[PDB]
DNA sequence: ATATATATATAAT
DNA sequence: ATTATATATATAT
């Protein structure tokens, strides 16, 4: 059934009326808590996770100011051609990241918009359906054609019918791929009918512009008009409207964001694996909590608690916050929440909006904090957004004594550093509306109003102090968070990244940790763990010492044959090739 | 005049049937004898003719002429040409049968079980003749289906066919299979240019020669006489002698008479033996020393790093990074602060000279390595480059000076 | 509207053996020279004023054998006077005689010109007897030229072929540039003006090019740099130490600059008008490549003849001696290392297996290293050699 | 010893058999999980020492029963990318013909992946680590059938430097979910095949 | 005349009704064809020998005597098929041709391939059974299994020119190449009425021949080449023609094109001697060789060779194939290796 | 559409 | 540089 002399073993489901299809999130339902919570945590998943793709998508778009110059390029090489030699064919050299899995939207995004403008013929080449001059012309008419040996003749044909006026742009996704063959031939037979078609070649370049000296030589680099165009905060900005905003309910911990900052900043620069990041941990929450689904917008998290069933009802006493908030309280007040469901009830909307009006207290008191901390310098805490979110999340940043050392600092600003800092302190309280902070905005404008120094700015000094420590706290010590909280730190760390060798390392060299069995304290272990430690090899010496262990351990010829197999499944593994010095003389670990 | 230029550039150029023969009587007889035996009886048989520029289709055209003038030939033959550099498979090969027997609108939609069966329809609707010019190359097909089928039915068949085979390979018999070897019949005519050099002045003579059929008699009589002059003068022998000394083949005498013709018109009527010494010198250029010679002096600069790279790391290859560190040291400590350029330049003159191919790849792998640290090796000799410096037309002082040492 | 200048001889030669209409000239021209000596435009030129029915093709362009000969079928079918498909070359010499036929070309000498010959012998082994043998084959009173930049023993085939006569094209000497150059003036000013800004010119760039291409478009360039002393008023035609100085330094700029192509000539136009793994890794293979393995350990536990091919198992082991902390051999960083690969930084060697394949090389220069190193505060001098 | 010796020799007595016999079912929890993160566009490599064949079998019988799912065994000596493309476009879409390219026919397959939503296909790899499946091409065409939303993947490595064969391009080609399941069973199948190489 | 009738005779096509010294080998497969086909059971046979034996006259001779048995009424009748492996364009071609021989309706190859086995007195004949090989060796396999059944009642009768053959595909009856007595009466039996030749020329082509290959297309051509240089000296073909002919047939030209050669090519070949001579391997560069030519032309008087001639010299010397050399692509390291032997050359070039 | 031969690319020697 | 395998096109079934 899955073995035969051939490599192919389908199974088909023919000859049987099962056409009807099994629908998702059945599979979903692994432990049987509430049937129909499950379903409402599955919509409320999928509610959350398509608008932070699309707040993902709009952000990535606002961040314009790249197009504005290479629609202007487009258009100014094309005008000497609208007046009309030896033309050089205008080049666009943009450098796209170090980020590859990026570079799809960015090619994307950069479609629609000269398309819109100033031509209506742009496609896309890719050098793994190019190979020769062959098939990296016939991929080109092609594409041409929507928006028989096909040859140059055939595209000057094709835009003389078409048109009987605008450029055709060719866009290059990964130069760094392509052949130097084909790239040398179609420069050189392009150039000699510039007049009958015009051509403007635009490449995307991954590392620094010197690649096109190397793959392209000095004569045929002079036959185009190079010109150059141009993850850190594109970070920024999407962790800022995604998680610092209140429009989405969804949080994460201070573990998980350091485990999803780590992999960013240390192995390699991809906002579109930590956006690949929290959508596993938005599905992780919604399975590992049960009472999840009051993670949604606050006027339907006070709906859902209203009609809930008895067991959802017992799953909220139990929650360590839900308890160290019962324990604070006074006698009556224990027995009161604890029997009677109904009284639970409203108690736990009060509290949902408790949690709701402290992360806007929250957030909006970060942002005005910011604003002292960017201007000054040597940069303490963070000079980032997403640095300054970090610290104040794991602990309270003045209990932690760098706070102290920023606030000597912040008492030595002049007199025109305060006016630019106070005046942008005051338009983010007027950024965002409905803030729950009404008497702070008054009185940042009556210090603004204001404008013996010295004592008026020690006042402006403890503004912020006595600020941050009624609102920055870290929500650990809040009840309810866990509702849009999620920590399990191990969980989303060895998902990402994992590291298959130290699981090969230690099981080896310890049996006894996956069978708790006394295998192991400091002979007796399975076939392959005895032939690995003897050499950390000649392999009749090496036949020897298995069969001196083995023996030990447990004309019969058992033991030759073991030594035979876990040898020949060591080589499968990454450690032994074989070599004619000696019999065998291989060492591949070495660590 | 005109018909003089008329006549021998139709004469060394179109290479056309006249009828002088040197040499090649007894090869002359044997085909003939040949061609008579297979055209007349119902005999059959096969031949493999000499290097190239010997005359091969030459002696056959004569011969085919010669027995064309025969009235009963004429009425009763066919001939078929197939040339092995245009027909490269049998596909192709067969369609040109059909066709060349005029036979196209017999065979028709009519489908034939094998090969044999398609050629023995055609034979069937008086001898034929085959010739196979340029032969080797049809020898070097799939299973030699072709040569096979030509054979065994010459050998077998009673229709009377003709095999000739035209070739430059005197290995010939080595690359045909043994079947086809045993069908052959092994006669070889051999068209090897066996005259020597008082037989060459001769040759000389006669093809520079107007015929006599030429209507202005009087001006035929004085060239024909000029030419006698010319031909016993010592200054036209020894550039003869020099290309008698390279090759005996009367193609090179072709190629010298045509370009001593060049320079003959209204106002010089009669030939010089300056034009022949004139003549001499374009055919006997040196083309690497003519390159070198329109290098940048830069590109100077570095063949002569090359050249002495190889003197002292003998018959080993060579990079960029081996050719850049030779030339920092002529410009910093052998001559002077002028040609001190920067490392982006000599990568153009490194770049230009592998775009002329005098420097070729030691191993050809395109993109795994960088341009420099490709290891390349100098096409060019070492006594090449001592002569084109010389000629070198403003050469700087120091630069030769360097060669030298 | 053109002129072909300091090429008389040559030229002569041309139309010597060309003759007249009905006479048969050579079968195959085969003619050779540098990068601008007047092999498309003598040429093209020439072909075109004596009124001879000629078609002009680049090899380089037609990549398939195909492709090339309908285009030379075609372009002889628009001379005589729909569309003339031929596939392999016997089908080409049946047709070409088929389309030589017509009333205006029984009796002339038609031409078919080839530029850049060089790559005609990649295509097929057949295709460059057919063409040297052309009116043997044809019978149609055929000339065909060679243009290439290649002497002709490199051409020869193995098996022989017929031989073409070899021409050259002389190249042009110091004072030959400057009359081509002396020629097409601009309007504004003197004759005598725009030659002593040539000659300036090509005192510096001679030197460094020989190339017609090149230094007639580094002198348009430059033009608008050496007129305006006149236009301000600071010196007039007759002060050429004025002119001269103006250009001296301006020019010892454009080498480096212009000629290399690193600031474009649309910019050089508008200035005058104007007036942590990954960062580690790197440095490992570097280590690894361009180190002996013999002082390995002399280093880390207590450059020419290019890159030496070193095994992955020496590799993660420089890896773990220069970070100064714990790392986990996690799959991001053996990821990391083939993403170096891909982006051309590392390159692969011998493929004889991928995953128990360790044959690798750092294929990048020093100066890319040593910023990267001095980024995360490493020393990459200390280890590479005492 | 010849090779024929151990279809004879099957006496080897487990030593800690009982604490084996626990881990199956540990890990039999973590199916459901798994069976979770495949539809949402995750993929699936199980790391770890032992033979994880045991734990995709099991994986199987428990789970796929109802679904068009298909077992590819990279210890196979013959096998190849091109042996996993043709079980897709000869028998998944019931196509009878030949393709040109192995491009050509990952082009076929793509494009009729994405033309209809109906189907959906499980590609069990048991062994992605063997030298056949080891070209970085063959993980190109592998990659670019699991990017998609219709289709799930199991994978198991067992190579010591296994992740060599993706990088940033191909880690987001996979949306691999890294996950310890170090049973202890031998490896007994794929051993066979390299048995023979030496003595 | 007389010789005109030793021509019509010596032609290769004139074979012979009854064919001498091939007797005992007519009785065997008679004796075998027979012993097959009175009692309609079928079996398989294989031939093989050099190309010269007679195998396709004999089997012929064969099939015509149990066509004229089957005439006489003494055999039962048996339709006959006769197919070669040289003259068919493709090997699955087998297939289509005995189906339209056996039967009138005509297919594509496999569905010939499947009526063939769904139908199997036919006599089979397959010649050249080397080009029928596929690595499948499908074809081949078939053809032997076919006719081993009870349904099939076919006899396959095989031709090859290496006895070894099927074995390699998972009986053997053999010939043997002409001697001299069987080719001196196969001389004699053609000529056996017409006094045209003396028996001295006979014995010494008979003997050339047999010494040689052992051919019997070589000796008939030789005879007939002899005739025609006796008709030159114009009879009786005396032992002179014969003499002149064999050396006009086996006489090798690779030497007397090394005499007729032109003074540089000859300096060429004797620098390529001394290069050799100095070195002592067969392999050696064209810089090496030149290396030596100019010292050569300097030491004779020749004027200074330029290599962009040399070159031609070296390509007109490879194009007759007296030397081994690389495509010219290279220049300056084409290896070469004289392909003619070292004392040919220095026997050709000592006078 | 299947199969085979030839051309070109990639890989191993 | 050559030879072997994979692949790309062309041709025959
Ligand atoms: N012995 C000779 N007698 C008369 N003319 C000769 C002789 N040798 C050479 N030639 C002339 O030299 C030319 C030889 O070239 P020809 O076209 O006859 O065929 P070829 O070049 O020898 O054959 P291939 O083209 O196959 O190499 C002819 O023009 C012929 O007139
Ligand atoms: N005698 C001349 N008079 C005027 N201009 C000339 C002359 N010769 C060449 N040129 C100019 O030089 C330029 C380049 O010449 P050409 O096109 O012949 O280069 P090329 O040698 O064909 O290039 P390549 O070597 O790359 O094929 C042409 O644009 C032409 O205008
Ligand atoms: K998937
Ligand atoms: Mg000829
Ligand atoms: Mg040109
Ligand atoms: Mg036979």
């Amino acid at each position: 059934t899955s073995s035969m002399s051939k490599g192919c073993f389908v199974f088909k489901p023919n000859s049987k009326k099962r056409k009807i299809s099994l629908p998702i999130e059945d599979y979903f339902n692994k432990g049987k808590n509430e049937p129909e919570d499950s379903k409402l945590r599955f919509e409320t998943y999928q509610l959350i996770w398509q608008q932070m793709k699309s707040e993902n998508e709009r952000l990535q778009e606002e961040l314009k100011n790249l197009f504005d110059n290479l629609i202007e390029f487009l258009q100014k090489s094309h005008s000497g051609f609208q007046k009309n030699k030896l033309r050089e064919i205008p080049t666009a050299a943009l450098v796209l990241g170090v980020n590859v899995t990026d570079h799809d939207l960015t090619f994307g995004s950069l479609t629609e918009a000269l398309q819109n403008n100033v031509t209506p013929y742009v496609v896309s080449l890719q050098a793994k359906d190019c190979p020769d001059m062959k098939h990296f012309l016939q991929k080109l008419i092609s594409q041409l054609m929507d928006c028989t040996h096909y040859s140059m003749d055939s595209l000057s044909s094709w835009y003389m019918t078409v048109t009987q006026s605008p450029p055709v742009v060719v866009i290059l996704k990964d130069m760094e791929s392509f052949a130097t063959k084909v790239l040398q031939d179609f420069i050189i037979i392009s150039s000699q009918h510039l007049h009958e078609f015009p051509l403007i070649l635009i490449f995307g370049i991954a590392t620094s512009p010197i690649i096109i000296h190397r793959l392209l030589p000095h004569a045929v680099s002079s036959l185009l008009c190079i010109e150059l165009f141009q993850c850190k905060e594109h970070l920024t900005t999407v962790l800022d409207k995604l998680l610092l905003t209140t429009q989405f309910p969804f949080k994460i911990n201070e573990k998980v964001l350091q485990v999803l900052t780590n992999i960013f900043l240390y192995h390699d620069f991809s906002v579109q694996n930590f956006i690949k990041g929290l959508q596993l941990s938005l599905l992780e929450h919604f399975y590992s909590q049960p009472l999840s689904v009051l993670c949604c917008n606050l006027p339907e998290a006070k709906r859902r608690i209203n009609f809930l069933s008895n067991n959802q009802c017992e799953n909220i006493r139990r929650l360590p916050s839900f308890r160290r908030y019962v324990e604070k309280q006074a006698s009556e007040k224990q027995v009161a929440l604890l029997t009677n469901e109904r009284y639970l009830k409203e108690e736990t909307q009060l509290l949902l909006e408790n949690l709701h009006v402290y992360h806007m207290n929250y957030f909006l008191v970060l942002r005005c904090l910011h604003k002292f901390t960017s201007s000054l310098p040597k940069y303490p805490l963070g000079r980032q957004i997403r640095e300054l979110y970090c610290t104040c999340l794991e602990k309270n940043i003045w209990d932690s004594e760098e706070y102290a050392s920023v606030l000597q600092l912040l008492r030595m600003l002049a007199k025109d550093e305060l006016m630019t800092i106070l005046e942008k302190c005051f338009k983010v309280f007027k950024s965002y509306c409905e803030n729950h902070l009404g008497s702070t905005a008054k009185r940042i404008e009556e210090f603004l109003a204001q404008f013996k120094f010295e004592v008026l700015r020690e006042n402006v000094v403890n503004f912020i102090d006595c600020l941050v420590r009624e609102y920055l706290l870290p929500p650990e010590t809040q009840p309810l968070h866990e509702v849009v909280y999620f920590s399990a730190a191990h969980a989303l760390r060895e998902h990402l990244n994992a590291a298959p060798r130290i699981a090969l390392h230690t099981a080896l060299n310890n049996p006894y940790y996956y069978l708790k069995n006394e295998a192991l304290k400091s002979n007796i272990a399975p076939d392959i763990c005895i032939a690995y430690k003897l050499h950390l090899i000649n392999l009749v010496d090496w036949s020897e010492a298995f069969a001196t262990v083995v023996t030990a351990a447990e004309m019969n010829e058992i033991i030759h044959a073991r030594f035979i197999r876990a040898v020949s499944e060591l080589e499968l593994l990454g450690f032994i090739k074989p070599t004619k010095q000696k019999t065998d003389h291989v060492a591949r670990l070495t660590w | 005049l005109s018909q003089v230029q008329r006549i021998l550039r139709e004469r060394f150029c179109r290479q056309s049937p006249h009828s002088n023969l040197f040499g090649v009587q007894v090869q002359y007889k044997h085909l003939s004898e040949l061609l008579k035996r297979t055209a007349l009886h119902g005999e059959s048989n096969s031949v493999l003719i000499g290097p190239r520029g010997s005359g091969k289709t030459m002696l056959i055209n004569h011969a085919l002429k010669e027995l064309m003038e025969i009235e009963e030939v004429s009425e009763n033959v066919l001939q078929v040409h197939l040339n092995g550099l245009l027909q490269i498979n049998d596909k192709i090969a067969l369609k040109e049968i059909t066709r060349q027997l005029n036979l196209e609108n017999v065979v028709g939609d009519k489908v034939f079980g094998s090969f044999a069966e398609n050629l023995s329809f055609l034979l069937e609707a008086c001898p034929v003749i085959f010739i196979l010019d340029e032969f080797d190359l049809f020898a070097h097909h799939k299973n030699q289906t072709l040569l096979y089928n030509l054979f065994d039915i010459s050998q077998s068949a009673q229709t009377p066919i003709a095999v000739i085979g035209l070739t430059c390979r005197l290995d010939i018999l080595e690359l045909l299979e043994k079947r086809v070897k045993s069908r052959f019949s092994h006669r070889q005519i051999h068209l090897m240019n066996s005259f020597g050099f008082p037989q060459y002045v001769k040759i000389f003579k006669e093809q520079l020669s107007l015929p006599a059929e030429f209507p202005d008699k009087v001006f035929a009589e004085k060239w024909n006489e000029n030419v006698q002059y010319l031909s016993e003068d010592r200054s036209v022998q020894e550039v003869l002698q020099k290309h008698f000394n390279i090759s005996k083949n009367l193609r090179s005498l072709h190629m010298l008479l045509m370009l001593a013709l060049n320079r003959v018109t209204a106002s010089h009527p009669f030939m010089t033996a300056v034009d022949l010494m004139e003549a001499s010198q374009l055919c006997s250029m040196d083309s690497k020393a003519n390159i070198v010679h329109g290098l940048s002096v830069l590109e100077i600069c570095l063949i002569i790093a090359m050249k002495h790279l190889n003197d002292i790391y003998e018959e080993e290859p060579f990079n960029f990074q081996m050719v850049y560190n030779e030339f920092q040291k002529f410009v910093q400590r052998k001559a002077h602060s002028v040609y001190n350029f920067e490392k982006p330049v000599v990568m153009k003159a490194f770049e230009h000279l592998q775009q002329l191919e005098l420097i070729k790849p030691m191993e050809r792998t395109s993109g795994n390595s960088q341009r420099e640290y490709q290891l390349m090796k100098l096409l060019l000799d070492n006594t090449q480059i001592m002569n084109a410096l010389q000629k070198y037309p403003n050469c700087p002082t120091d630069v030769r000076q360097w060669a030298t040492s | 509207e053109n002129v072909v200048l300091c090429r008389e001889s040559q030229v002569s030669i041309l139309q010597s053996l060309f003759g007249e209409r009905h006479h048969f000239s050579f079968p195959s021209i085969f003619i050779y020279g540098h990068t601008a000596s007047g092999k498309t435009y003598v040429t093209q030129t020439l072909l075109k004023t004596l009124e001879l029915p000629h078609v002009f093709v680049n090899c380089v362009e037609c990549f398939t054998l195909r492709l090339l000969l309908e285009q030379i079928l075609n372009k002889l079918n628009h001379l005589s006077s729909t569309e003339i498909t031929c596939e392999t070359f016997n089908d080409f010499v049946r047709l070409f005689k088929q389309v030589t036929t017509a009333e205006n070309l029984k009796d002339q000498t038609v031409y078919i010109v080839l530029d850049k010959a060089e790559y005609l012998r990649d295509m097929e082994a057949n295709l460059l007897p057919g063409f040297l043998r052309l009116q043997e084959l044809a019978d149609r009173n055929v000339t065909v030229l060679f243009l290439s930049e290649i002497v002709w023993e490199k051409f020869r085939p193995n098996t022989g072929c017929f031989e073409p006569f070899v021409l050259y094209f002389p190249d042009y000497s110091i004072g030959n540039l400057q009359k081509i150059l002396s020629h097409d003036h601009p309007p504004e000013y003197s004759a005598d003006f725009y030659a002593a800004y040539i000659n300036i010119l090509l005192g510096v760039f001679y030197t460094v090019c020989r190339d017609l291409k090149e230094l007639r478009h580094l002198a348009v360039l430059n033009f608008p740099k050496y007129c305006e002393p006149v236009v301000k008023g600071e010196a007039s035609e007759r002060d050429t130490r004025k002119l001269w100085r103006n250009i001296e330094p301006h020019l010892k700029k454009a080498m480096q600059t212009v000629y290399l192509r690193e600031i474009s000539s649309s910019q050089w136009e508008k200035l005058q008008k104007d007036d942590y793994y990954s960062k580690f890794i790197l440095i490992a293979a570097y280590l690894a490549s361009y180190n002996p393995a013999r002082t390995d350990k002399r280093f880390f536990l207590k450059h020419l003849l290019g890159p030496k091919p070193f095994p992955l198992d020496r590799l993660l082991a420089i890896l773990y001696s220069i970070v100064d902390s714990r790392v986990a051999p996690t799959a991001n960083i053996f990821s990391q290392i083939t993403s170096l690969v891909t982006l051309q930084l590392l390159t692969l060697v011998g493929h004889d297996d991928q995953l128990d394949g360790p044959k690798y090389k750092c294929t990048v220069s020093l100066d890319f290293i040593r910023a990267i190193a001095r980024t995360v505060n490493f020393d990459i001098i200390k280890y590479l050699y005492d | 010893d010849q090779q024929t010796l151990r279809n004879l020799l099957s006496k080897v007595s487990p030593s800690f058999s009982a604490e084996l016999k626990q881990l199956n079912q540990q890990y039999e929890k973590l199916f459901h999980k798994w069976m979770l993160q495949l539809h949402l566009g995750f993929n699936i490599v199980l790391y770890g020492l032992g033979s994880k064949r045991d734990l995709l079998e099991r994986f199987r019988t428990t789970m796929l029963q109802d679904s068009i799912h298909v077992v590819i065994n990279g210890f196979f000596p013959g096998i190849s990318v091109k042996s996993v493309l043709n079980s897709i476009t000869e028998e998944v879409l019931d196509h009878m013909g030949t393709f040109r390219s192995i491009l050509d026919q990952l082009d076929w397959i793509v494009n009729k992946f994405k033309e209809d939503s109906s189907l959906e296909l499980f590609l069990l790899i048991h062994n992605l680590d063997s030298q056949m499946l080891r070209g970085e091409k063959s993980q190109q065409i592998i990659g670019q059938l699991s990017s998609l939303h219709n289709i799930y993947l199991i994978a198991s490595i067992d190579h010591l430097n296994a992740p060599l064969m993706w990088d940033h391009a191909k880690q987001s080609l996979f949306n691999w979910l890294w996950y310890e399941t170090t049973t202890y069973s031998p490896y007994t199948e794929e051993t066979s095949y390299e048995n023979s190489l030496l003595v | 005349s007389v010789l005109e009738e030793a021509r019509l005779r010596l032609h290769v096509s004139a074979v012979p009704e009854s064919l001498p010294c091939r007797e005992q080998e007519f009785q065997d497969i008679y004796n075998f064809v027979e012993s097959k086909l009175l009692d309609h059971t079928g079996g398989c046979m294989y031939i093989s020998g050099v190309p010269g034996t007679g195998k396709t006259a004999t089997v012929h001779e064969v099939i015509r005597c149990l066509q004229q048995a089957a005439q006489a009424n003494d055999v039962p009748p048996f339709q006959y098929i006769e197919v070669n492996g040289m003259k068919l364009t493709e090997p699955h071609q087998v297939y289509v041709q005995i189906l339209q021989k056996l039967t009138g309706q005509k297919a594509t190859a496999n569905h010939a391939a499947e009526l063939l086995a769904k139908q199997f007195t036919t006599v089979l004949l397959v010649d050249e059974l080397d080009l029928l090989w596929t690595h499948k060796q499908d074809i081949m396999y078939n053809l032997f299994d076919w006719p081993t059944h009870k349904e099939a009642r076919l006899v396959v009768l095989a031709i090859a020119n290496t006895m070894d053959l099927p074995e390699r595909i998972m009986t053997r009856m053999c010939f043997q190449p002409y001697t001299y007595s069987q080719l001196q009466q196969i001389l004699r039996s053609r000529l056996k009425h017409l006094k045209a030749f003396e028996d001295d020329a006979i014995q010494l082509v008979a003997r050339k021949v047999a010494a040689l290959s052992g051919d019997a297309r070589r000796c008939l051509d030789i005879c007939r080449r002899a005739t025609e240089i006796c008709e030159f000296s114009q009879g009786l073909v005396t032992i002179a023609h014969s003499m002149e002919a064999v050396d006009e047939m086996f006489s090798s030209s690779y030497i007397t094109a090394i005499k007729n050669s032109s003074v540089l090519e000859q300096s060429f070949l004797r620098a390529i001697l001394a290069e050799f001579r100095r070195s002592g391997l067969e392999e050696a560069t064209f810089q090496q060789i030149y290396s030596q030519h100019v010292a050569l032309c300097r030491m004779e008087g020749l004027p200074y060779p330029t290599m962009s001639e040399t070159m031609a010299v070296c390509s007109h010397l490879g194009s007759c194939r007296l030397l081994l050399v690389e495509p010219s692509r290279n220049d300056l390291l084409l290896r070469v290796r004289l392909n003619v032997s070292q004392d040919d050359v220095l026997y050709a070039l000592k006078d």
